[PDB]
């Protein structure tokens, strides 16, 4: 069809990076990322990678996409035709995310439905889910005694199992909140996203409002020195493994939702003339500040419970997804009115995610129709095809909300669309665009559009920074590997592990499988074929 | 340091062709986006044509968007503006200028050489 | 064709006072997509502010520029010799290009 949809102003550009910037990545993945990794070793590779490869990189989606009015598969078809396979992997990057980046909301849900309640659950463990272990931490510094509050989160919302081996029963009350998300993201995206007039001064601004609440709680904690100097100083040690360089690295590629097709579809909607240089750092900065001062937060309460608990800040909670599940409840049980905190925190996790997710369903969407637009028409082809895709979403997070889903959960986490297929993703596109598509053509691009040369950081960036950051790490990674450990003292079974390198390989493959089957299905000879197929073609 | 300069202008008939010439020097010709701004008898100020950093862009006024052309010389360093048809209100002195930066603007500009017509 | 107007001719001063011009736009221009150039009388032009507010290189930063939308100024804080020249303010926001009617400051 003829007919092709654009911002309708530069403020809707800007809302829609914002909310597709700024949402679990941030709040969630880096306090844990970093309570993993030891705090402040974690923050010295983030921020090489960051000034290094993680704005270019977001600069390059956005320019890309306003480039060539198309989605994140078919935008290829004009910078590279042989080297299409970066859309597609790129989209079973979203795919893979989507199916479980709706289970934390799941979870908040969960967590939203048990707060309307007069006391909140996790005030103390008197109730049933509860172990003979648990002592007050109140009183737990006065053989194993736990808190409360970790209680809650594994025996009754997880109902962890003893490992993945044992997936368990199918909890009801998580896939009703399961289906509750998911048709929310349907009704909103069936039609269309859109701003809605002057609900945006409410949703928009609220989640900053409230971690700024909690910043200032987190901060007036007894032990809120102690948390941040565990969060601040770095051990240098620890710079001797390549865990946190590959987590530094990927938090990054996944926070900035580059490696996926979402930045490349929201810039296909934007004027080709339009400057979006000074936008773009600016949302950059703000994303890169959100995760900062959030750290502050989390470990000062992380630091208050050490101090309160008597345990170190590296033993006092979850290494893994769940830090913010039992950090922040945690801090919201020392406020006045524990009931009405926990709601607007919760409120404000699903404000952060629904927004984000939005974002990458819309996207997915359109890079997919883009394939197929005449089949795929507005009306009721994309209602039913959205429908379909949901459903099937719906269905594949159904696995890892069991009581083993947990351990589904974090392999997802840790392999798909969060780990090394984004440094596969992010060096091809680097690769292809500074190299074979030409740095100095695609400056003349930039120059032809903004009406500025990109300048010496940013094509030195897509050149070797990029390029040296990801084969080093990938490098690092498989030649001192260490395998998935769930909380550091779970070990994943081997059949599990080749799940998690499967689901890995299914979005890093589609670059090669692509390039042959492009060059394949060219006829002429070898050096013809790949110089066709290097040349743009639509 | 930078310096430029162009070559090329005389009299001609109505309907005549003529190619002027703009030579460069002190920075490198292959970065930086190059534009001819022409200035009539009457003192009036009238942009002619643009040429991107490396030729793949170019664009015309609306006035000269079927008669004029222009391209680069990157090896030679010398940009040359081609005139298919020099009608009677396209007397005017060519001035060569250096606009790469949008935002910045022709921030260098050449000695110029003036056109006539009989 | 975003046609740019300048609203004084001629203008003549002592070389004690200060002077004031203005570029009137048929369409509203980025603020960083206008610019001003002095073009001594016998010589090319040269760049004199740009982005509305950053003056050039050579210029006594005696001149100052203000504006947005589609209605733009220059200023001068106290002309002295040799700064009679015309002044010429310039779209660069979308092509074609197109520069002011021109004025020029006298005595
Ligand atoms: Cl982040
Ligand atoms: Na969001
Ligand atoms: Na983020």
């Amino acid at each position: 069809p003829p007919q092709r949809e654009k911002w309708s102003s530069k403020i809707d550009f800007v809302l829609s990076v914002a909310g597709g910037f700024v949402g679990l990545g941030n709040v969630w993945r880096f306090p844990y990322l970093c309570y993993k990794n030891g705090g402040g070793a974690f923050l010295i590779p983030y921020f090489i990678f960051l000034f290094g490869s993680g704005l270019p990189v977001f600069f390059l989606e956005i320019i890309i996409g306003q480039y060539t009015s198309e989605g994140g598969i078919t935008c290829w078809e004009k910078i590279c035709p042989l080297f299409s396979g970066i859309g597609y992997a790129s989209v079973v990057i979203v795919s893979l995310l989507n199916v479980y980046y709706i289970v934390i909301l799941a979870w908040a849900t969960y967590y939203l439905f048990q707060s309307f309640q007069k006391e909140l659950p996790w005030a103390h463990c008197n109730h049933s889910w509860n172990t003979p272990h648990c002592m007050e931490d109140t009183m737990r510094k006065n053989t194993n005694f736990t808190s409360p509050v970790i209680e809650f989160w594994e025996r009754n919302v997880l109902s962890l199992s003893p490992g993945i081996d044992h997936p368990g029963s199918l909890k009801w009350d998580l896939a009703l909140c399961l289906l509750l998300v998911w048709l929310v993201c349907f009704f909103c995206i069936w039609k269309g996203v859109r701003s809605t007039g002057k609900v945006v001064y409410f949703t928009a601004t609220f989640p900053f409002a409230m971690l700024l609440v909690l910043l200032v709680r987190g901060l007036t904690l007894p032990g809120a020195g102690a948390g941040i100097k565990f969060y601040l100083y770095p051990d240098i040690t620890r710079l001797e493994d390549p865990q946190v360089w590959i987590d530094a690295g990927t938090q990054i590629f996944f926070s900035y939702a580059i490696c996926l097709g979402a930045m490349t579809s929201l810039g296909s909607y934007n004027k080709y003339h339009n400057n979006v240089y000074r936008d773009c750092m600016l949302l950059g900065c703000l994303n890169s500040g959100t995760s900062f001062v959030s750290g502050f937060a989390i470990f000062s309460i992380l630091g208050f419970m050490a101090q309160e608990q008597g345990v170190d800040i590296a033993d006092v909670a979850e290494s893994g997804p769940g830090l913010a599940f039992i950090a922040y409840p945690k801090a919201v049980t020392m406020m006045p009115l524990p009931t009405f905190w926990s709601i607007l925190f919760f409120i404000m996790l699903l404000l952060l995610g629904l927004d984000s997710q939005f974002v990458e369903v819309e996207g997915q969407i359109t890079s997919l129709v883009d394939l197929y637009p005449s089949f795929l028409r507005k009306g009721y082809r994309r209602e039913i095809f959205i429908a379909f895709v949901c459903s099937i979403s719906y269905l594949l997070g159904l696995t890892m909300v069991t009581e083993g889903g947990m351990y589904v959960f974090q392999l997802f986490d840790y392999y798909a669309a969060s780990g090394v297929c984004l440094l596969w993703v992010a060096f091809f596109e680097c690769f292809v665009i500074a190299w074979i598509y030409g740095g100095n053509r695609f400056s003349e691009d930039i120059r032809d559009m903004i009406g500025f040369p990109p300048g010496p950081w940013m094509k030195y960036s897509w050149a070797v920074i990029t390029p040296v950051l990801c084969v080093g790490c990938f490098i690092f990674s498989l030649v001192k590997y260490v395998p998935l450990t769930y909380n550091k003292t779970y070990v994943y079974p081997n059949w599990a592990i080749g799940l998690g390198w499967s689901l890995a390989l299914s979005s890093m493959l589609c670059v090669p499988l692509v390039i042959v089957i492009r060059l394949c299905q060219t006829e002429g000879p070898f050096l013809v074929r790949v110089k066709y197929l290097l040349t743009p073609r639509e | 340091e930078v310096q430029l300069v162009e070559s090329g202008g005389g009299l001609v008939k109505p309907g005549g062709s003529l190619k002027l010439s703009c030579a460069a020097s002190g920075f490198t010709f292959s970065s930086y986006a190059m534009s001819w701004v022409r200035q009539s008898p009457e003192k009036r100020l009238e942009w002619v044509a643009e040429i991107s950093s490396g030729g793949r862009y170019i664009y015309y006024s609306d006035t000269v968007t079927g008669r004029f052309t222009i391209s680069r010389d990157n090896a030679r360093n010398i940009l040359h503006l081609e005139m298919s048809s020099l009608r009677s209100e396209d007397t005017a002195m060519y001035y060569c200028a250096r606009g790469e930066v949008r935002q910045r603007g022709f921030d260098y500009w050449g000695q110029g050489t003036t056109l006539t017509v009989s | 064709e975003n046609v740019l107007t300048q609203s004084p001719a001629i203008m003549s001063t002592s070389p004690g006072e200060k002077v004031t011009m203005t570029c009137r736009a048929s369409s509203s221009v980025g603020s960083s997509y206008l610019h001003w150039y002095q073009q001594k009388s016998g010589a090319s032009p040269k760049l004199w502010i740009y982005s509305t507010s950053n003056l050039a290189s050579g210029v006594p930063a005696r001149f100052s520029g203000s504006g947005s939308g589609t209605s733009y100024s220059l200023t001068i804080s106290s002309v002295e010799a040799e700064d009679a020249a015309t002044y010429y303010c310039q779209q660069f926001s979308g092509y074609p290009l197109t520069f002011g009617s021109g004025t020029k400051l006298e005595m």
